[PDB]
Protein backbone atom coordinates (compact mmCIF):
# COMPACT_ATOMS: atom_id res chain seq x y z
CA UNK A 1 0.00 0.00 0.00
CA UNK A 2 2.34 2.36 1.14
CA UNK A 3 5.55 -0.05 0.30
CA UNK A 4 8.13 1.09 -2.02
CA UNK A 5 6.85 4.32 -3.25
CA UNK A 6 9.04 7.08 -5.41
CA UNK A 7 9.89 10.17 -3.65
CA UNK A 8 8.15 12.43 -6.41
CA UNK A 9 4.94 10.58 -5.41
CA UNK A 10 5.25 11.06 -2.04
CA UNK A 11 5.85 14.95 -2.47
CA UNK A 12 2.51 14.57 -4.68
CA UNK A 13 0.36 13.33 -1.31
CA UNK A 14 2.74 15.73 0.70
CA UNK A 15 1.10 18.76 -1.60
CA UNK A 16 -2.21 17.17 -1.59
CA UNK A 17 -4.49 19.17 0.16
CA UNK A 18 -6.16 16.03 2.04
CA UNK A 19 -5.01 14.96 4.46
CA UNK A 20 -5.70 11.42 3.99
CA UNK A 21 -3.15 11.51 1.53
CA UNK A 22 -0.63 13.64 3.28
CA UNK A 23 -0.93 11.08 6.14
CA UNK A 24 -0.46 7.92 3.41
CA UNK A 25 2.53 9.50 1.50
CA UNK A 26 3.84 10.53 5.13
CA UNK A 27 4.03 6.78 6.02
CA UNK A 28 5.47 5.30 2.59
CA UNK A 29 8.05 8.43 3.64
CA UNK A 30 8.53 6.70 6.73
CA UNK A 31 9.33 3.12 5.10
CA UNK A 32 11.47 4.51 2.98
CA UNK A 33 13.48 5.94 5.83
CA UNK A 34 13.14 2.77 7.52
CA UNK A 35 15.01 0.56 5.45
CA UNK A 36 18.39 -0.20 6.45
CA UNK A 37 20.05 -0.32 3.15
CA UNK A 38 21.09 3.62 1.89
CA UNK A 39 17.59 5.03 2.99
CA UNK A 40 17.04 8.04 0.75
CA UNK A 41 17.56 10.67 3.39
CA UNK A 42 18.76 13.14 1.03
CA UNK A 43 16.53 12.68 -1.68
CA UNK A 44 13.71 13.45 1.25
CA UNK A 45 15.30 16.23 2.27
CA UNK A 46 16.21 17.79 -1.79
CA UNK A 47 12.46 17.68 -1.91
CA UNK A 48 11.74 19.95 0.86
CA UNK A 49 9.51 17.50 2.96
CA UNK A 50 11.04 18.45 6.44
CA UNK A 51 9.13 21.34 7.03
CA UNK A 52 5.95 19.32 5.74
CA UNK A 53 6.71 17.19 8.35
CA UNK A 54 7.25 19.16 10.99
CA UNK A 55 4.24 20.79 10.06
CA UNK A 56 2.57 17.38 10.46
CA UNK A 57 4.11 17.14 14.15
CA UNK A 58 1.40 19.65 14.80
CA UNK A 59 -1.53 17.70 13.77
CA UNK A 60 -3.37 17.01 17.06
CA UNK A 61 -6.31 15.85 15.23
CA UNK A 62 -4.53 13.59 13.14
CA UNK A 63 -2.36 11.64 15.72
CA UNK A 64 -1.13 8.62 12.77
CA UNK A 65 0.15 11.83 11.12
CA UNK A 66 2.24 12.90 13.95
CA UNK A 67 3.88 9.01 14.66
CA UNK A 68 4.65 8.43 10.78
CA UNK A 69 6.01 12.35 10.49
CA UNK A 70 7.67 11.83 13.90
CA UNK A 71 9.34 8.56 12.90
CA UNK A 72 10.35 10.09 9.78
CA UNK A 73 11.75 13.20 11.13
CA UNK A 74 13.62 10.89 13.33
CA UNK A 75 15.69 8.93 11.12
CA UNK A 76 16.44 12.14 9.04
CA UNK A 77 18.02 13.56 12.01
CA UNK A 78 19.20 9.52 12.60
CA UNK A 79 21.84 10.78 9.87
CA UNK A 80 24.78 13.19 9.08
CA UNK A 81 24.90 16.33 10.96
CA UNK A 82 23.88 18.34 8.21
CA UNK A 83 20.63 15.82 7.67
CA UNK A 84 20.35 16.52 11.54
CA UNK A 85 20.47 20.06 11.02
CA UNK A 86 18.33 20.12 8.36
CA UNK A 87 15.17 18.57 11.14
CA UNK A 88 16.61 21.46 13.08
CA UNK A 89 16.24 23.57 10.79
CA UNK A 90 12.36 23.15 10.26
CA UNK A 91 11.57 23.88 13.49
CA UNK A 92 11.49 20.17 14.52
CA UNK A 93 12.54 20.89 18.02
CA UNK A 94 9.87 23.05 19.78
CA UNK A 95 7.69 20.66 17.65
CA UNK A 96 8.88 17.66 18.84
CA UNK A 97 8.94 18.99 22.37
CA UNK A 98 5.05 19.40 22.51
CA UNK A 99 4.93 15.99 21.18
CA UNK A 100 6.73 14.62 24.51
CA UNK A 101 2.82 15.56 26.04
CA UNK A 102 1.36 13.52 23.78
CA UNK A 103 -1.24 11.09 25.16
CA UNK A 104 -0.48 8.47 22.72
CA UNK A 105 2.97 6.58 24.36
CA UNK A 106 4.31 5.41 20.92
CA UNK A 107 4.19 9.35 20.15
CA UNK A 108 5.75 10.95 22.87
CA UNK A 109 8.23 8.10 22.49
CA UNK A 110 9.33 8.79 18.86
CA UNK A 111 9.65 12.38 20.22
CA UNK A 112 11.79 11.44 22.60
CA UNK A 113 14.08 9.39 19.85
CA UNK A 114 13.96 12.01 17.88
CA UNK A 115 15.19 14.62 20.00
CA UNK A 116 17.59 12.32 21.41
CA UNK A 117 19.02 11.97 17.81
CA UNK A 118 18.90 15.25 17.39
CA UNK A 119 20.73 16.18 21.00
CA UNK A 120 23.19 13.21 20.62
CA UNK A 121 24.62 15.32 17.25
CA UNK A 122 26.87 17.38 19.43
CA UNK A 123 27.13 19.81 22.20
CA UNK A 124 25.61 22.65 20.33
CA UNK A 125 22.26 21.09 19.37
CA UNK A 126 21.99 19.46 22.89
CA UNK A 127 22.08 22.34 24.06
CA UNK A 128 19.65 23.61 21.72
CA UNK A 129 17.29 20.77 22.63
CA UNK A 130 18.11 22.21 26.22
CA UNK A 131 17.14 25.65 25.80
CA UNK A 132 14.14 24.96 24.07
CA UNK A 133 13.03 23.37 27.52
CA UNK A 134 13.26 19.55 26.66
CA UNK A 135 14.45 18.67 30.11
CA UNK A 136 11.31 18.94 32.40
CA UNK A 137 8.91 17.06 30.04
CA UNK A 138 11.31 14.57 29.16
CA UNK A 139 11.94 13.64 33.11
CA UNK A 140 8.15 14.42 33.58
CA UNK A 141 7.82 10.73 31.41
CA UNK A 142 9.46 9.04 34.65
CA UNK A 143 7.96 10.86 37.29
CA UNK A 144 6.30 7.78 38.44
CA UNK A 145 5.97 5.90 41.71
CA UNK A 146 8.01 2.66 39.73
CA UNK A 147 9.69 2.64 36.51
CA UNK A 148 8.72 -0.91 36.18
CA UNK A 149 5.50 0.32 35.13
CA UNK A 150 6.38 2.14 32.25
CA UNK A 151 6.81 0.17 29.14
CA UNK A 152 9.94 -1.33 28.69
CA UNK A 153 11.05 -0.09 25.10
CA UNK A 154 10.17 3.87 26.10
CA UNK A 155 12.11 3.42 28.96
CA UNK A 156 14.94 2.65 27.03
CA UNK A 157 14.27 5.48 24.99
CA UNK A 158 14.06 7.66 27.62
CA UNK A 159 17.58 6.77 29.53
CA UNK A 160 19.18 7.00 26.11
CA UNK A 161 18.18 10.66 24.92
CA UNK A 162 18.90 11.71 28.53
CA UNK A 163 22.40 10.15 28.13
CA UNK A 164 22.38 12.22 24.95
CA UNK A 165 21.69 14.95 27.03
CA UNK A 166 24.55 14.04 28.84
CA UNK A 167 27.41 13.48 26.56
CA UNK A 168 29.54 15.39 24.55
CA UNK A 169 32.41 17.99 26.01
CA UNK A 170 33.09 21.09 24.54
CA UNK A 171 30.98 22.38 25.92
CA UNK A 172 29.93 20.04 28.74
CA UNK A 173 26.25 20.16 29.50
CA UNK A 174 25.07 22.72 31.08
CA UNK A 175 25.68 22.78 35.16
CA UNK A 176 21.87 23.11 35.85
CA UNK A 177 20.88 20.71 33.17
CA UNK A 178 23.08 18.42 34.66
CA UNK A 179 21.66 19.17 38.25
CA UNK A 180 18.24 18.62 36.91
CA UNK A 181 19.05 15.70 35.50
CA UNK A 182 21.28 13.70 37.91
CA UNK A 183 18.23 12.57 40.36
CA UNK A 184 16.45 10.57 37.42
CA UNK A 185 19.79 9.17 36.17
CA UNK A 186 20.33 8.05 40.24
CA UNK A 187 16.93 6.57 39.79
CA UNK A 188 17.99 4.77 36.26
CA UNK A 189 20.78 3.53 37.85
CA UNK A 190 19.27 1.14 40.31
CA UNK A 191 16.61 0.25 37.62
CA UNK A 192 16.16 -3.48 36.83
CA UNK A 193 16.95 -3.55 32.46
CA UNK A 194 20.09 -4.11 31.25
CA UNK A 195 20.08 -1.86 28.75
CA UNK A 196 18.51 1.08 30.98
CA UNK A 197 21.58 0.16 33.03
CA UNK A 198 23.84 0.07 30.52
CA UNK A 199 22.74 3.91 29.29
CA UNK A 200 22.12 5.29 32.63
CA UNK A 201 26.06 4.11 33.03
CA UNK A 202 26.95 5.67 29.91
CA UNK A 203 25.41 8.99 30.87
CA UNK A 204 27.15 9.07 34.38
CA UNK A 205 29.95 8.21 32.22
CA UNK A 206 29.54 11.38 30.18
CA UNK A 207 29.25 13.66 33.08
CA UNK A 208 32.39 12.53 34.68
CA UNK A 209 34.22 13.11 32.03
CA UNK A 210 35.30 16.73 32.59
CA UNK A 211 37.25 18.75 35.33
CA UNK A 212 36.74 17.66 38.85
CA UNK A 213 33.42 19.79 39.97
CA UNK A 214 31.86 17.40 37.36
CA UNK A 215 32.89 14.35 38.92
CA UNK A 216 31.83 15.70 42.33
CA UNK A 217 28.19 16.32 40.89
CA UNK A 218 27.78 13.00 40.29
CA UNK A 219 30.06 11.39 43.24
CA UNK A 220 27.64 13.57 45.98
CA UNK A 221 24.93 12.01 44.15
CA UNK A 222 25.94 8.65 46.22
CA UNK A 223 26.12 6.68 42.89
CA UNK A 224 29.21 5.01 43.24
CA UNK A 225 28.28 2.44 45.24
CA UNK A 226 26.04 1.87 42.61
CA UNK A 227 28.64 1.67 39.50
CA UNK A 228 30.85 -0.41 41.56
CA UNK A 229 28.39 -2.88 41.65
CA UNK A 230 27.45 -2.36 37.61
CA UNK A 231 31.14 -2.90 37.59
CA UNK A 232 30.33 -6.38 38.92
CA UNK A 233 27.79 -6.52 35.94
CA UNK A 234 27.98 -10.23 33.88
CA UNK A 235 26.76 -7.91 30.51
CA UNK A 236 29.52 -6.43 28.86
CA UNK A 237 27.53 -3.80 27.83
CA UNK A 238 26.99 -2.86 31.60
CA UNK A 239 30.68 -2.97 32.79
CA UNK A 240 31.85 -0.92 29.75
CA UNK A 241 30.54 2.18 30.61
CA UNK A 242 30.29 1.30 34.84
CA UNK A 243 34.16 1.20 34.44
CA UNK A 244 34.60 4.65 32.36
CA UNK A 245 32.39 5.90 34.74
CA UNK A 246 34.74 4.81 37.83
CA UNK A 247 37.72 5.62 35.83
CA UNK A 248 36.71 9.21 35.09
CA UNK A 249 36.19 9.81 38.55
CA UNK A 250 39.72 8.29 40.04
CA UNK A 251 41.18 11.05 37.63
CA UNK A 252 39.45 13.50 39.86
CA UNK A 253 40.95 14.05 43.43
CA UNK A 254 41.98 11.93 46.26
CA UNK A 255 38.68 12.20 47.89
CA UNK A 256 37.00 11.11 44.91
CA UNK A 257 39.21 8.20 44.06
CA UNK A 258 38.97 7.04 48.16
CA UNK A 259 35.33 6.75 47.62
CA UNK A 260 35.60 4.45 44.65
CA UNK A 261 37.93 2.39 47.04
CA UNK A 262 36.12 2.33 49.48
CA UNK A 263 33.22 1.80 47.55
CA UNK A 264 34.53 -1.77 47.08
CA UNK A 265 35.69 -1.24 43.29
CA UNK A 266 39.25 -2.62 43.73
CA UNK A 267 37.97 -5.97 44.65
CA UNK A 268 36.26 -6.31 40.81
CA UNK A 269 40.26 -5.80 39.08
CA UNK A 270 41.21 -9.33 40.12
CA UNK A 271 38.66 -10.13 36.89
CA UNK A 272 38.71 -6.47 34.90
CA UNK A 273 42.87 -7.23 34.79
CA UNK A 274 42.19 -10.41 33.29
CA UNK A 275 38.94 -9.37 30.97
CA UNK A 276 38.67 -11.22 27.70
CA UNK A 277 37.81 -7.90 26.06
CA UNK A 278 41.01 -6.21 25.61
CA UNK A 279 39.39 -2.65 26.11
CA UNK A 280 37.87 -3.47 29.55
CA UNK A 281 41.51 -4.26 30.55
CA UNK A 282 42.88 -1.22 28.95
CA UNK A 283 40.97 0.98 30.83
CA UNK A 284 40.99 -1.25 34.35
CA UNK A 285 44.79 -0.90 34.11
CA UNK A 286 43.98 3.09 33.21
CA UNK A 287 41.83 3.47 36.32
CA UNK A 288 44.94 1.63 38.12
CA UNK A 289 47.64 3.58 36.48
CA UNK A 290 45.06 6.65 38.20
CA UNK A 291 44.68 4.88 41.58
CA UNK A 292 48.16 4.03 42.20
CA UNK A 293 48.74 8.15 41.24
CA UNK A 294 47.00 8.53 44.66
CA UNK A 295 48.12 8.66 48.26
CA UNK A 296 50.39 5.67 49.52
CA UNK A 297 46.91 4.79 51.47
CA UNK A 298 45.74 3.86 48.29
CA UNK A 299 48.33 2.47 47.13
CA UNK A 300 48.34 0.01 50.16
CA UNK A 301 45.04 -0.98 49.05
CA UNK A 302 46.14 -1.78 45.60
CA UNK A 303 48.54 -3.94 47.66
CA UNK A 304 46.43 -5.66 50.29
CA UNK A 305 43.32 -6.51 46.99
CA UNK A 306 46.36 -7.94 45.56
CA UNK A 307 46.33 -6.47 42.75
CA UNK A 308 50.05 -5.80 41.83
CA UNK A 309 50.48 -9.25 40.86
CA UNK A 310 47.59 -8.10 38.08
CA UNK A 311 49.94 -5.66 37.20
CA UNK A 312 52.90 -7.45 36.43
CA UNK A 313 50.48 -10.07 34.86
CA UNK A 314 49.13 -6.86 32.23
CA UNK A 315 52.97 -5.75 32.02
CA UNK A 316 54.25 -9.19 31.21
CA UNK A 317 51.14 -9.91 28.43
CA UNK A 318 48.42 -7.64 27.46
CA UNK A 319 48.16 -5.78 23.58
CA UNK A 320 50.06 -2.80 23.99
CA UNK A 321 47.93 0.06 24.78
CA UNK A 322 46.75 -1.96 27.92
CA UNK A 323 51.07 -2.45 28.75
CA UNK A 324 51.59 0.89 28.48
CA UNK A 325 48.49 2.03 31.10
CA UNK A 326 50.60 -0.67 33.48
CA UNK A 327 53.87 0.83 33.11
CA UNK A 328 51.95 3.90 33.71
CA UNK A 329 50.74 2.27 36.95
CA UNK A 330 53.54 1.11 37.98
CA UNK A 331 55.61 4.65 37.50
CA UNK A 332 52.90 6.12 39.22
CA UNK A 333 52.57 3.28 42.06
CA UNK A 334 57.16 4.23 42.13
CA UNK A 335 56.57 7.77 42.05
CA UNK A 336 53.92 7.68 45.43
CA UNK A 337 55.13 4.92 46.96
CA UNK A 338 56.91 4.08 50.55
CA UNK A 339 59.88 2.03 49.95
CA UNK A 340 58.11 -0.78 50.98
CA UNK A 341 55.97 -0.59 48.62
CA UNK A 342 58.46 -0.27 45.77
CA UNK A 343 59.85 -3.27 47.20
CA UNK A 344 56.98 -5.09 47.27
CA UNK A 345 56.74 -4.44 43.72
CA UNK A 346 60.09 -5.85 43.04
CA UNK A 347 59.14 -8.96 45.05
CA UNK A 348 56.09 -9.72 42.89
CA UNK A 349 58.27 -9.62 39.29
CA UNK A 350 57.63 -6.27 38.24
CA UNK A 351 61.70 -5.81 36.81
CA UNK A 352 61.45 -8.86 33.84
CA UNK A 353 58.51 -7.57 32.17
CA UNK A 354 59.78 -3.83 32.50
CA UNK A 355 62.62 -4.48 31.24
CA UNK A 356 60.91 -6.74 28.44
CA UNK A 357 59.14 -3.65 27.42
CA UNK A 358 62.13 -1.26 27.22
CA UNK A 359 62.02 -2.80 23.81
CA UNK A 360 59.26 -1.50 22.41
CA UNK A 361 59.13 1.26 19.85
CA UNK A 362 56.95 3.86 21.56
CA UNK A 363 58.96 6.34 23.16
CA UNK A 364 57.13 7.05 26.03
CA UNK A 365 56.24 4.21 27.42
CA UNK A 366 60.05 3.74 27.40
CA UNK A 367 60.44 7.20 29.39
CA UNK A 368 57.63 5.80 31.71
CA UNK A 369 59.95 2.91 32.32
CA UNK A 370 62.74 4.35 32.81
CA UNK A 371 61.59 6.75 35.03
CA UNK A 372 60.08 3.95 37.14
CA UNK A 373 63.25 2.13 37.06
CA UNK A 374 64.69 5.08 38.39
CA UNK A 375 62.65 5.39 41.35
CA UNK A 376 62.71 1.56 42.37
CA UNK A 377 66.66 2.94 42.29
CA UNK A 378 65.97 5.63 44.55
CA UNK A 379 64.52 3.11 46.81
CA UNK A 380 67.32 0.41 46.44
CA UNK A 381 69.85 3.58 47.66
CA UNK A 382 67.77 3.93 50.51
CA UNK A 383 68.39 0.65 51.58
CA UNK A 384 71.95 0.03 50.40
CA UNK A 385 70.54 -2.55 47.98
CA UNK A 386 70.78 -1.08 44.54
CA UNK A 387 73.52 -3.68 43.25
CA UNK A 388 71.32 -6.50 43.36
CA UNK A 389 68.73 -4.78 41.85
CA UNK A 390 71.70 -3.97 39.10
CA UNK A 391 72.28 -7.58 38.60
CA UNK A 392 68.07 -8.29 38.50
CA UNK A 393 68.30 -5.70 35.98
CA UNK A 394 71.60 -7.21 34.27
CA UNK A 395 70.08 -10.80 34.70
CA UNK A 396 67.22 -10.43 32.51
CA UNK A 397 68.76 -8.67 30.20
CA UNK A 398 67.72 -5.19 30.84
CA UNK A 399 71.17 -3.57 31.50
CA UNK A 400 71.14 -4.58 27.27
CA UNK A 401 68.17 -2.59 26.99
CA UNK A 402 69.26 0.78 28.78
CA UNK A 403 72.46 0.74 27.27
CA UNK A 404 70.62 0.31 23.91
CA UNK A 405 68.24 3.49 24.69
CA UNK A 406 72.03 4.98 25.48
CA UNK A 407 71.66 5.82 21.55
CA UNK A 408 68.52 6.72 21.02
CA UNK A 409 66.40 9.67 18.48
CA UNK A 410 64.90 11.03 21.74
CA UNK A 411 67.27 13.25 23.79
CA UNK A 412 64.80 12.75 27.19
CA UNK A 413 65.56 8.32 26.80
CA UNK A 414 69.24 9.32 25.50
CA UNK A 415 69.77 11.11 29.47
CA UNK A 416 67.82 8.63 31.47
CA UNK A 417 69.94 5.61 30.12
CA UNK A 418 73.26 6.72 30.68
CA UNK A 419 72.66 8.48 34.33
CA UNK A 420 71.36 5.03 35.18
CA UNK A 421 74.37 3.26 33.67
CA UNK A 422 76.79 5.43 35.36
CA UNK A 423 75.53 5.96 38.61
CA UNK A 424 74.02 2.03 38.40
CA UNK A 425 76.39 0.05 36.58
CA UNK A 426 79.96 0.33 36.85
CA UNK B 1 29.60 6.03 24.32
CA UNK B 2 27.17 3.26 22.57
CA UNK B 3 25.94 5.30 19.75
CA UNK B 4 25.16 9.14 19.11
CA UNK B 5 22.21 8.51 16.60
CA UNK B 6 19.96 5.55 16.63
CA UNK B 7 17.91 4.44 13.16
CA UNK B 8 14.46 3.13 13.25
CA UNK B 9 13.96 0.37 11.70
CA UNK B 10 10.49 -1.44 13.19
CA UNK C 1 43.97 18.93 42.41
CA UNK C 2 46.82 15.56 41.67
CA UNK C 3 49.02 16.35 38.74
CA UNK C 4 49.73 12.64 38.30
CA UNK C 5 46.30 11.82 37.30
CA UNK C 6 45.98 11.19 33.70
CA UNK C 7 43.14 11.38 31.71
CA UNK C 8 42.68 9.06 28.69
CA UNK C 9 45.15 7.85 25.84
Amino acid sequence: GTVNWSVEDIVKGINSNNLESQLQATQAARKLLSREKQPPIDNIIRAGLIPKFVSFLGKTDCSPIQFESAWALTNIASGTSEQTKAVVDGGAIPAFISLLASPHAHISEQAVWALGNIAGDGSAFRDLVIKHGAIDPLLALLAVPDLSTLACGYLRNLTWTLSNLCRNKNPAPPLDAVEQILPTLVRLLHHNDPEVLADSCWAISYLTDGPNERIEMVVKKGVVPQLVKLLGATELPIVTPALRAIGNIVTGTDEQTQKVIDAGALAVFPSLLTNPKTNIQKEATWTMSNITAGRQDQIQQVVNHGLVPFLVGVLSKADFKTQKEAAWAITNYTSGGTVEQIVYLVHCGIIEPLMNLLSAKDTKIIQVILDAISNIFQAAEKLGETEKLSIMIEECGGLDKIEALQRHENESVYKASLNLIEKYFS
Amino acid sequence: SNPRKRHRED
